[PDB]
């Protein structure tokens, strides 16, 4: 799930 | 008094993390879908896709967002990304031309233009009015970044977790706030006041956005013009 | 011999299918994210996406595509869509510049432009090179639309469930086409045998664009880039 | 499953 958001978020 | 050493750095990581992740000069607007005058969909749905990102990236200078779990970030974002959109594009809002002025004509966006992008005046009108209260109000730009990071980093949002920890930075801006405001604000007696009111605005605003949001991608033939990060982001996927 | 009024009929479905959803003007294309020199993804995402509904629209006009299930119509477009591109931009492709002449400079494509899109000549090479061998054949519009109507109604696909059904429609779309050759087309005693092979040369396009696809769609900054549309269609989602 | 899909393919 939120597959996006998690990438944006690392780093 | 005076604003302990903790708060000024508090302060400084926030506004630089505005500066990095604001661009006065709206220059990347060019690579959005260009606007039309439902024909404002696909230029609005990529100016809200690159302000998501920013927005991201701006939680991502907050110091102490970071330590927090994956899944409270998600969540906080999630829930508060509209009010940080609405919030921030406050900058561009301008009272003369009650619209929102970042590029030339094309860039101009006024109520007619978002109408077009399949949003009614019952969201419309509160929000013009919210930015024209927010920019009477004249904020400081420290006063303007530490309101977006304690917009973001509320505990009443749907999906957190940890709300304890949350609260608790939550709090420390708070003090943030109120101190620098009765200390380098002249006359703000009563401003602190005033921009805990305007986050009780953005909250009504994010419902009736959030119900016609709903609506129109519920719609196959409208949610098509929409980005992937928009979907994720504003879905109920959870 | 000739031609019945039958094949006749289908004939004039195709090509006006054809014409109601290809412009020879190309200026939709003013209407995507530009491009710039992954620099090329979201403008060729924006064009993929743009010509799948195309692709949607012709395949809604060839005579007893409707009458299928749904299911087998899905299954149809989702295996075929980028062979059916990859043929319908033969109309652009010119071998003077050995490129896609679509409007001025700004929408011309050669090889480095798909390149900053994601892809790898290992792609890209076979693909001009199908190109220039397709254009020599030098098609009748008849002939070009009947191949894209073939190689869409092909029974082949993983995911169709009425094979009978579909490999008639498509047994009947080659007799039209395999007679109209020997009839109206000067010297084409062979033409249709390259054509039907041409068929062969999309398989293979086609399975290492789904193979590239694939790693950047598996990758969160890049498949970002792409349309709903795309995702859905190129997507694995059954 | 294929929401836009099925949209565009009905009408
Ligand atoms: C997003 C920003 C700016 C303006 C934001 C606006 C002004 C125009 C109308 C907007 C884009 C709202 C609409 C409701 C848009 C149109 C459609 C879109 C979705 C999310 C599809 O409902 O929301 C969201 C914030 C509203 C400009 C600038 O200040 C940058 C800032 O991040
Ligand atoms: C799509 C069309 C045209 C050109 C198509 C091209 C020429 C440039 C390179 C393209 C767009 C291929 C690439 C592999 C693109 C770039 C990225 C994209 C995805 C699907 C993301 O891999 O595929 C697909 C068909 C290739 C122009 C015109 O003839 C209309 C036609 O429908």
């Amino acid at each position: 799930r939120h597959k996006i958001l998690h990438r944006l978020l690392q780093e | 008094h005076m604003l302990s050493d903790e708060q000024m750095q508090i302060i400084n990581s926030l506004v630089e993390a505005h500066h990095k992740t604001y661009d006065d000069s709206y220059s990347d607007f060019v690579r959005f879908r260009p606007p039309v005058r439902l024909s404002m969909l696909p230029h609005l749905a990529d100016l809200v896709s690159y302000s998501i990102q920013k927005v991201i990236g701006f939680a991502k200078m907050i110091p102490g967002f970071r330590d927090l779990t994956a899944e409270d970030q998600i969540a906080l974002l999630k829930s508060s990304a509209i009010e940080i959109i609405m919030l921030r594009s406050n900058q561009s809002f301008s009272l003369e031309d009650m619209s929102w002025s970042c590029g030339g004509p094309d860039f101009k966006y006024c109520i007619n233009d978002v109408t077009k992008a399949g949003h009614t005046l019952e969201l419309l009108e509160p929000l013009v009015k919210f930015q024209v209260g927010l920019k009477k109000l004249k904020l400081h730009e420290e006063e303007h970044v530490l309101l977006m990071a304690i917009c973001l980093l509320s505990p009443d949002r749907p999906g957190v977790q940890d709300h304890v920890r949350i609260e608790a930075l939550q709090d420390r801006l708070c003090d943030v706030l109120q101190a620098y405001i009765r200390i380098q604000h002249p006359g703000g007696r009563l401003l602190y006041a005033k921009m805990i009111q305007k986050l009780a605005d953005l909250r009504s605003l994010n419902e009736e956005h959030s119900k016609q949001y709903r609506s129109l991608s519920f719609q196959p033939e409208h949610s098509m013009q929409l980005t992937p990060l928009v979907l994720e982001v504003f879905g109920s996927e959870v």
